[PDB]
Order: structure tokens, then C-alpha cells, then sequence
């Protein structure tokens, strides 16, 4: 039935800029005997519940700051933000209440900022862990930007591109950055049957691969 | 603030039941209509159920997906917005936010959002490992399911400079990491423990980073 | 009666 389509799906901007989203409805949302455009806009901070921003297409929710201005009627509704504060990072959705509800795909707002260099840190496998017969080597690279980065695990000289699990974190509202942890799990055995370990990090912020290392 | 205490939900096998219990307080519950909205880990939001106030004979609307399976329900006196999930599938896995929303207005107040997992798998307590090397410190919560696990440093006290990475799954077992950047002097002089909990097995392990 | 209320 009602199918909402947003655009752009992703948008990057710097602190203090007018960002314009967009939500297009499949069927008209303007109710005849009400003259209201049942289309609301919600935002969801990373790791939080959805927060309401705008309803009736233009009416702002209680406590919602002036920065947010809803607009539109019929089917092409637009969300607009001025002076995008760092804190504005979250995903923006447009739901519909004309006939049941149909949330929009969403729009992720990423913050373009100063390029930051990764601060690599490394930890051998915990002695406790070893007790069971496994060796998880963890390498962290916090507060870097842009998000694109490369961490290669090199044992003794060989590059080990296997058994490595790694995950980044959402762009920090506080200081619009990113962090990630690469983890090369091994076995007590194989861990022992090798000596040196390094964590290589090639990032746009550097011509030279950042490298940290711990040898037994 | 108007709260919405949503007890209920967790790991459940397919075709099993479940029944969450949203208990709000802060406005006039019996007079406002309520809703249940879910979010599959990663993806967007999905409205699932709606129960209109007494004024409209507790009218109910169920999204197509959860139709003929889920049963939203309320009890004005106790401010209890219930929801009976039956014939659970693998898709139903996700966060179930409980939100109140007046007729013809907007989804005014969203609650916290309990977790719900549907799988043939079983729970497993996580392993916590101290990753000792401003100084960077780590804490590795290895192998656990279903999600989630709360990772805190010193009974949550330590807030600044903490990076809890999203637990990525490997072979039907999750592993989560953590990094707390604590200044030089703060240790090993003092005690920097790592408190993690996994409600699914009431796994409270607070392994202290040492050495 | 004739008054409209939106159920959603």
C-alpha cells in the first residue's frame, strides 16, 4: 500500500550546514476531512530508541529545537536542518499514519570532519584465555577519520588473512570519529609455534603504514 | 519523564510463544492509544501492533506480517500494554519498542525496547578476558548467545574514553570487545575492573584488569 | 458522531 521512499540514503556534511532530506509517498497523505498531511519524521541516535521530530508534515514535536523544519504536502515531504550540530548524527526516517503505518527506508547522516589518524594499540592473548587452549590477539585503532582503513595481521613476516574478526563503531557524536578492533584468534599451540606479531594499519592520514607489535 | 518499563523477551525457539509487558507511567494511560514497533537488528523500524483506548472498545490493528499470530492487549488499571507472540519465526528476531501515540497525532513517546531472539540454538555464558597492555586497556567478551551483553568499566562509573565494539557473530557465537583509555597515573595504582553481564544466563562476571 | 478522529 503506502510505500515511502527516501533520498538520499546517505549524506555527509560538516558542522554548520543546511541539510535537506526527502520522503516521497506512494499514495497521497493529505486527508480530505482533516486537511492534515499524516506524515511524521523521526530520528534515531545510534543505540537509542526512535525520537519524534515532526508530525502533521510541518508541526514540530514538543521540545524539538528550531533547527528542524518539516515541509511538504501530498507526497513529496522534505526534512530540512540548519546548523547541523555534531549531535545531529543518527538515522532519519519518515513514517506515515494515513492508513496504518509504513516507515521509510531511512537516511544516514554522516559528519565530514578533520581527518584523524588511528591510534593503534595491541594486546597479546590473555593468560586466562590461554588456560583453555586458545589465543585471541586483539588490536585496536581508535578515533580515526575517514572511516576507510586497513589492518593486516602479520605473524613473523607472513600475512595472516584468516580467522580475523573485526568491527567498527558508529561515528562518535562527541568527536565525530570511528574506532575498530581487529582480532586474530589462534590456538595456544599455533600461538606458541610462532614468535612475533604485528598490527599494520594503512590509513589516508599517513603515507607510512602505522605499525604496533608484540613479540613473546 | 514518562517512562515505559518493558519487561519480557529474550531467547525463544521457533514456533514458541512469548508475551512482552510494557508498563508505562507519566501520562493518562487509559485515555491514550498505544503501539508496538519493532526493529530487526540493523534494519529500520516496523510497526507491528496497535490497540486503541477504551473509548473505542479497545480497537486493534495488526500489521500484515504479524497478523493472526500476535495479539496486542491492555489493562488500563495496571497500565500494562501486553503483546502475545505465537508461531514465532526467525524474522521476528529483534528489538520491540513499546510506544504510546494519540489518535491522529504522532508516536509521541518510545520506550527503551526489550530484546527478543528466535532460534533453535541455546544460550551460552560469555568468556571475559583481561587485555592489559594515557594507557589503553581492553576487555574481551568471547563466545556468547543470544545477544546482548552489557560491558561496563568499574560498575559503569568510568564513562569517558570507552569504546565498546558491536559484538560480531562467528559460528553462531558472538564476541564483543572493549577499550578504556585511562590516563597513566590512574593505574596499575588503582583498580580498573571490567563488568560485563549477559541477562540470558544472568552471567555477571566482573574481571579486573591486572598486571 | 460526524466528528472525525484519525485512528492512526
Amino acid at each position: 500500500d503506502i510505500q515511502l521512499t527516501q533520498s538520499p540514503s546517505s549524506l555527509a556534511v560538516s558542522a554548520g550546514e543546511k541539510v535537506t532530506m526527502n520522503c516521497k509517498s506512494s499514495q497521497n497523505l493529505l486527508h480530505s476531512i482533516t486537511r492534515k498531511n499524516y506524515l511524521a519524521w523521526y530520528r534515531q541516535k545510534p543505540g537509542q530508541s526512535p525520537k519524534l521530530l515532526i508530525y502533521w508534515a510541518s508541526t514540530r514535536g514538543s521540545g524539538v529545537p528550531d533547527r528542524f523544519t518539516g515541509s511538504g504536502s501530498g507526497t513529496d515531504f522534505t526534512l530540512t536542518i540548519s546548523s547541523v550540530q555534531a549531535e545531529d548524527l543518527a538515522v532519519y526516517y519518515c513514517k506515515q499514519s494515513y492508513n496504518l503505518y509504513t516507515f521509510g527506508g531511512g537516511t544516514k547522516l554522516e559528519i565530514k570532519r578533520a581527518d584523524a589518524a588511528p591510534t593503534v594499540s595491541i594486546f597479546p592473548p590473555s593468560s586466562e584465555q590461554l588456560t583453555s587452549g586458545g589465543a585471541s590477539v586483539v588490536c585496536f585503532l581508535n578515533n580515526f577519520y575517514p572511516k576507510d582503513i586497513n589492518v593486516k595481521w602479520k605473524i613473523d613476516g607472513s600475512e595472516r588473512q584468516n580467522g580475523v574478526l573485526n568491527s567498527w563503531t558508529d561515528q562518535d557524536s562527541k568527536d565525530s570519529t570511528y574506532s575498530m578492533s581487529s582480532t586474530l584468534t589462534l590456538t595456544k599451540d599455533e600461538y606458541e609455534r610462532h614468535n612475533s606479531y604485528t598490527c599494520e594499519a594503512t590509513h589516508k592520514t599517513s603515507t607510512s603504514p602505522i605499525v604496533k607489535s608484540f613479540n613473546r | 519523564q514518562v517512562q515505559l518499563q518493558e519487561s519480557g523477551g529474550g531467547l525463544v525457539q521457533p514456533r514458541g510463544s512469548l508475551k512482552l509487558s510494557c508498563a508505562a507511567s507519566g501520562f493518562t494511560f487509559n485515555t491514550d492509544a498505544m503501539n508496538w514497533v519493532r526493529q530487526a537488528p540493523g534494519k529500520g523500524l516496523e510497526w507491528v501492533a496497535r490497540i486503541r483506548s477504551k473509548g473505542f472498545n479497545f480497537a486493534t490493528y495488526y500489521a500484515d506480517s504479524v497478523r493472526d499470530r500476535f495479539t496486542i492487549s491492555r489493562d488500563d488499571s495496571q497500565s500494562m500494554l501486553y503483546l502475545q507472540m505465537n508461531n514465532l519465526k526467525t524474522e521476528d528476531t529483534g528489538i520491540y519498542y513499546c510506544v504510546r501515540g494519540r489518535d491522529g497525532e504522532a508516536m509521541d513517546y518510545w520506550g527503551q525496547g526489550t530484546t527478543l531472539t528466535v532460534s533453535s540454538a541455546k544460550t551460552t555464558p560469555p568468556s571475559v578476558y583481561p587485555l592489559a597492555p594515557m594507557v589503553t586497556l581492553g576487555c574481551l567478551v568471547k563466545g556468547y548467545f543470544p545477544e546482548p551483553v552489557t560491558v561496563t568499566w568499574n560498575s559503569g562509573s568510568l564513562s569517558s574514553g570507552v569504546h565498546t565494539f558491536p559484538a560480531v557473530l562467528q559460528s553462531d557465537l558472538y564476541t564483543l570487545s572493549s577499550s578504556v583509555t585511562v590516563p597513566s597515573s590512574p593505574r596499575p595504582s588503582e583498580t580498573v575492573t571490567c563488568n560485563v553481564a549477559h541477562p540470558a544466563s544472568s552471567t555477571k562476571v566482573d574481571k579486573k584488569i591486572v598486571n | 458522531d460526524r466528528v472525525y478522529i484519525h485512528p492512526f
